[PDB]
RNA sequence: AACAGUGGUAGGAGAGCGUUCUAAGGGCUGUGAAGCCAGACCGGAAGGACUGGUGGAGCGCUUAGAAGUGAGAAUGCCGGU
RNA sequence: GACCGAUAGUGAACCAGUACCGUGAGGGAAAGGUGAAAAGCACCCCGGAAGGGGAGUGAAAGAGAUCCUGAAACCGUGUGCCUACAAGUAGUCAGAGCCCGUUAACGGGUGAUGGCGUGCCUUUUGUAGAAUGAACCGGCGAGUUACGAUCUCGUGCAAGGUUAAGCAGAAGAUGCGGAGCCGCAGCGAAAGCGAGUCUGAAUAGGGCGCAUGAGUACGUGGUCGUAGACCCGAAACCAGGUGA
RNA sequence: GGAACGAGGUAGAUGAAGAGGUCUGGAAAGGCCCGCCAUAGGAGGUAACAGCCCUGUAGUCAAAACUUCGUUCUCUCCUGA
């Protein structure tokens, strides 16, 4: 699909027809849902542990005899019912990640970045050169393109001026063309991208 | 994560305790006995809701019997005569109202006496 | 999607079944085990194959046969799946291998006929005679048996 | 709309209420947050309001997601009376 | 850190392996919070002092030294309605008289008198039981996780599905790695034959099979197996030490 | 066994921009109306919730003296068909 064309701040009338196979397919919500759930897990550590009944620093002898005196029969003073005993079951260290077949991943990324096109939430640029690494310049450029909320910025050449700037602005995020995944695309509203990165993205998949 | 949870227990018990106001002694103060009393009271209320319908008709019948005996009849003969004559579909409740405010009760009595022969 | 308007596919998730939490749900006091069947009795119960004490069916029937060390299994290819290579062409185990017709090449390739055949090709299979003597003629010759 | 049905233990199947944490977004509090205490409100239940007092700094909503997930009894453990 | 938040987390947030117990080896606790700042109550009165009532500081003194908030059992003071002829699992249904006025509703409190009515849990063929358990109040206290089987549902791809270790990448997503695994052909102990095979001179028969074609990767649920495996509860056995 | 260079460890240095006006309050970091800095919106304090109030952060620099590596030179060691 063709989607206009802009310059660092110039209207630069134009358009770039994008690979339909990549920017026109019908989205699968039932795939984006589990892609999101999988990606959100595997971000957690899972470093938690409780003391067992046998790990509590304590006693093995029994507090008193089983007959002669009227009292409930009791073994260790570190049983789950005593105050200061072990935790039955409870949190244990483990892993939370898992894997999906590759074609599902390809479908999910395609669907998300093709549904972005429907809502006119894609801006394609050219060049994107910064003379210096000032944060004022990036804010002026962003205002010049009517960007208010969060906004992803995708390049291809691993710019250092673009990465250094806009890394203090509390809404923007800069990534390489290879680093695109589902979460930041669906969590950033607007999506800036360079045509040079467009070619790489639509040539990998 | 760990879950503490105390306010839920306090609220759930205070509801029952507020429902058991007016009971004798410790039955309005301690949770365990108040709970049992509340459950028993529910059972009793159901049973007595049926029984009150059972017991109002008896009083109705007794008052009709007295008023009819004042006229020279019995309850059974009066009822047979009323059902036999002109199908008076008046129940017993309005019959008692007409008894306690009579001189209209008597007219129905002679209406039945006419057909009893 | 939007991260707040998130909804799963219908019928793919079920909620767990927590057991032993009150009497109004079923599984209330005894947790669905009744008054125990010796396995719901603390400890585990009985061994799976245990039949309460009886000469087991598995320990009764005799055990027969001996395994063979030099057992040779070939890769089976029927006539029908061979019918995708057009006319002419050469058929060799490697060519079948890097196409997906056969997934592995243990021992050798043994083509035996069960379906239909058209076109004319050349077949080079280990087998013993390139066919179970019913696809040799089906292949109308051209059967390199090596 | 018309007919039919609705006692229930062991047990099978279904639909729901509350708690803690996480993600989205959205919004509330020193002109008074949470907690606590009353009342003559609402819902078929599990529950949820509103108003007043106390308190003196926090807390909720919607849609998902995780679980140390709900107590009246174990001659249960600890504290107070 | 989708870990704890003072009965939790180390036995120990505090002069803790301390105090206590034991001849000894050894066992082993309880105990956090004034206020932003001591500005920590000069002076007067009662009292031997402790403790109060004023006056002052402070936003607060009901904040005044175990000094944030402060529930329940438990103990008291005042008051509206009942009670000294009555046989009661203590309530529920009917009902005068008296005292009040609400989240205004066929309202609130107390109740002379009439009818009905043998607590709760557990376990048994069967319990009001003279069968078991609990003095009361508050807190804590029991179906989990890992790895394998099997079934249903939702996906992805299908006669083809699917990479492991490893290498780059914020402890991430992902990219590349085709070793390996499960299916598409079966029968026989095997040599071996093949939609045919095995016994059988054969032909009749096979738990046979085709005819008559759906599996595979991942996810949520239901069961099973191995690990303490749902929570508590013995007498005994072995190994190393301490004591006339 | 020595002699020179380089990168570290054990202490530190420098480091941008609001007393903005106004309201309520015991006290503004809060509300409303306006501005600036950013390779620096990581944290903790201050009489309430602070990128511009304080200690700081991103970047740049640092060692008399002990130490950890690396490179080079010196320096030793006589054959294969």
């Amino acid at each position: 699909p063709k989607v206009a064309l802009y310059n660092q701040n110039g209207s630069t009338a134009g358009d770039i027809e994008l690979n339909a196979s990549v920017f026109g397919i019908e989205p699968n919500e039932s795939v984006v849902f589990d892609a999101i759930l999988m990606q959100r897990a595997s971000l957690r550590q899972g470093t938690h542990k409780v003391k067992n009944r046998s790990e509590v620093r304590g006693g093995g002898r029994k507090p008193w005899r089983q007959k002669g005196t009227g009292r409930a029969r009791q073994g260790s003073i570190r049983s789950p019912q005593w105050r200061g005993g072990g935790v039955v079951f409870g949190p244990t260290p483990r892993s939370y990640s898992y894997k999906l077949p590759k074609k599902v991943r390809r479908l999910a990324i395609k669907s998300v970045l093709s549904s972005k096109v429907i809502d006119n939430n894609i801006i394609v640029l050219e060049d994107l050169t910064l003379d210096t690494a000032k944060t004022k310049e990036m804010a002026a450029i962003l205002k010049g393109l009517s960007v208010e909320k969060k906004a992803l910025i995708v390049t291809a050449d691993a710019n250092e001026a673009v990465a250094l700037s806009a890394r203090n602005i509390p809404g923007v995020t800069v990534v390489e063309a290879n680093g695109i995944n589902v979460l930041d695309v669906v969590n950033h509203e607007k999506l800036l991208i360079t045509k040079a990165a467009v070619e790489k993205v639509e040539e990998v998949l | 994560p760990r879950v503490k949870g105390g306010t839920v227990t306090r609220k759930r018990r205070k509801k029952v305790l507020k429902l058991a106001k007016g009971y004798f002694g410790s039955k309005h103060t301690l949770y365990k006995v108040a709970n049992q009393q509340v459950m028993k009271s529910g059972n009793y209320a159901f049973r007595d809701r049926r029984q009150k319908k059972r017991d109002f008709r008896k009083l109705w019948i007794t008052r009709i019997n007295a008023a009819a005996r004042m006229n020279g009849l019995s309850y059974s003969r009066l009822m047979h005569g009323l059902k036999l004559s002109g199908i008076e579909v008046n129940r017993k409740m309005l019959a008692d109202l007409a008894v306690n405010d009579l001189t209209a009760f008597n007219q129905l009595a002679d209406a039945a006496k006419a057909q009893l022969n | 999607m939007k991260l707040h308007e998130l909804k799963p596919s219908e019928g793919s998730r079920k909620t767990r079944n927590r057991v032993g939490r009150g009497i109004g749900s079923g599984n209330g006091k005894t947790a669905g085990k009744g008054h125990k069947g010796q396995n719901a009795r603390s400890g585990g119960g009985v061994r799976p194959g245990f039949e309460g004490g009886q000469m087991p069916l598995f320990q009764r029937l005799p055990k027969r046969g001996f395994t063979n060390i030099n057992r040779k299994e070939y890769a089976v290819v029927n006539l029908d799946k061979l019918n995708g290579f057009a006319e002419g062409t050469e058929v060799t185990p490697e060519l079948l291998l890097e196409t997906g017709v056969i997934s592995k090449l243990n021992a050798g390739v043994k083509i035996l006929g069960n379906g239909k055949l058209e076109k004319k090709l050349t077949v080079k299979a280990n087998k013993f005679s390139a066919s179970a003597k019913e696809a040799v003629e089906a292949a109308g010759g051209t059967a390199e048996v090596i």
